RNA sequence: UGGUGGCGAUAGCGAAGAGGUCACACCCGUUCCCAUACCGAACACGGAAGUUAAGCUCUUCAGCGCCGAUGGUAGUCGGGGGUUUCCCCCUGUGAGAGUAGGACGCCGCCAA
RNA sequence: UGGGGCGGUCGCCUCCUAAAAGGUAACGGAGGCGCCCAAAGGUUCCCUCAGAAUGGUUGGAAAUCAUUCGCAGAGUGUAAAGGCACAAGGGAGCUUGACUGCGAGACCUACAAGUCGAGCAGGGACGAAAGUCGGGCUUAGUGAUCCGGUGGUUCCGCAUGGAAGGGCCAUCGCUCAACGGAUAAAAGCUACCCCGGGGAUAACAGGCUUAUCUCCCCCAAGAGUCCACAUCGACGGGGAGGUU
């Protein structure tokens, strides 16, 4: 049968929203790439999102629609 | 019907490859090259704002020569963008491909251009 | 412009969030009064919580 | 008229008409240079024979496409009322969808 | 599957149930992994489709050149895919899967126990300016402790000098697969058995449900020379009653 067969949850969404963040600290945690880094941070090896600077997070159009870079410190 | 494609599409696509990862957008700007028929450009591209700083092309009189482009006057309009941009050239520079492989008149002039900073 | 507002029922069997909110407002008994300036964010707690209370602008 | 940029096609994608003068390039090539993977096709390299015939600038056109209301409506928020499977009433909210339309872009920089 | 027996099942990944943050149960629905190999993976350049789609010796009639078109089929999959269109889908150089470490942060809130991707700095490297050397989005499993081996030892060594013995740093080896792992250990048989607790199996005894089960209508094809409804009755529908 499939009785349980299932796994254990990975927490994954956003972890941050208009406040001021340090240096590293994680925004957003991916599958794939939803969201590009727009501004000064980068991504990990398993699509992480980064700070790279502490400064206030902003969540904007990646000017081309249907993709949203939406992360920019300071 | 075979038809043509244009030459310069594959050299804005290749200009945008190489324009992903370069930046000369601060303080050191791009510098970038136009060869053509008639002769090679060479400007500064300084973004965030976008002016043209310093700027030398090979049509703009001030000594010429008989090819104005080709393989020597390369050299020959190298060495005077060179000081061109030397008497109001500050820093350094970031060299753009802009989509012509530097076996060339790219490679003369960037050398030229590497006495005037690079 | 100071206004009356009277607690009219009792707060047992209310969800914790009215509860909450009509015990901000100051009011502790029944049939109890208090007063306050009139401004948006009055209006809106009055509105959160209406069926419990009468107001009056004297 | 190039180079170099920016914003969601209202940019598109066509269709037509103009010029090609510059330009940008076709284009003569291939000396040299890169060739080519294989193959002057590119690829460099050399000039300029002929150029606009394209290409380059326009000029129109919603033909497409794009964008898009008002206005309802579905849904829903908190209070109620009943045959309380469900329905109703009041309080807010409010889609999709279609549609009126808009729209054949603009905005730069350095040249010229 | 217990009135009672008659079974799979445990660890890890991905999707529904899950109520537009995150978490959420049931013997509730669907699929898997105990790996790799190897093509690898750095880098710099070069790209372009793909299913169809013009013509087509002969296969591929069409490896066939040429029409036409979407960033498209493909992207070890083991596995669905779920997210990802360069989602890094297609070809060209000497490195490859380095050594010290580490700021935060996410989990956990169990400090737990274990996890996860971290900029950055120093020694020395490939390819080319910059990457990257810290392999390729998330399963292999890093199953600890504990044992044994393989190397190094600025360490200690019972009065002294040694040695036998140990410490410390790297390492290779258990389906400990009931995978947070009682001790290397383990079928029964006992209406011959014995002790302590439990509210129930007893057997609705009564209780709930009415699947059923009984009983009755509504509709009427037809049958009945004939003729629905003298006697009926297909066919559906909708109910009662408490025996089983």
């Amino acid at each position: 049968k499939n009785g349980r067969d299932s796994e254990a949850k990975r927490l994954g969404a956003k972890r941050a929203d208009g406040q001021f963040v340090t240096g590293g600290s994680i925004l957003y945690r991916q599958r794939g790439t939803k969201i590009y880094p727009g501004e000064n941070v980068g991504r990990g090896g398993d699509d992480t999102l980064f700070a790279k600077i502490d400064g206030t997070v902003k969540f904007e159009r990646f000017g081309r629609d249907r993709k949203k870079v939406s992360v920019y410190p300071v | 019907m075979i038809t043509k494609t244009s030459k310069n599409a594959a050299r804005l696509k290749r200009h945008a490859r190489v324009r992903a990862k370069l930046s000369g957008t601060a303080e050191r700007p791009r510098l970038n090259v136009f060869r053509s028929n008639k002769h090679i450009y060479a400007q500064i591209i300084d973004d965030v704002n976008g002016v043209t700083l310093a700027s030398a092309s090979t049509l703009d009189k001030d000594l010429n020569v008989e090819s104005t482009g080709d393989t020597s006057a390369a050299t020959k309009v190298g060495e005077l963008v060179a000081k061109r941009a030397a008497e109001k050239g500050i820093s350094d520079v970031v060299f753009d491909r802009g989509g012509y492989l530097y076996h060339g008149r790219v490679k003369a002039l960037a050398d030229a251009a590497r006495e005037a900073g690079l | 412009a100071k206004l009356e507002i009277t607690l009219k029922r009792s707060v047992i069997g209310r969800p914790e969030d009215q509860r909450v909110t009509v015990r901000t407002l100051g009011l502790k008994k029944t049939n109890q009064t208090v007063v306050h300036e009139d401004n948006a964010a009055i209006r809106g707690m009055i509105n959160k919580v209406s069926h419990l209370v009468s107001v009056k602008e004297q």
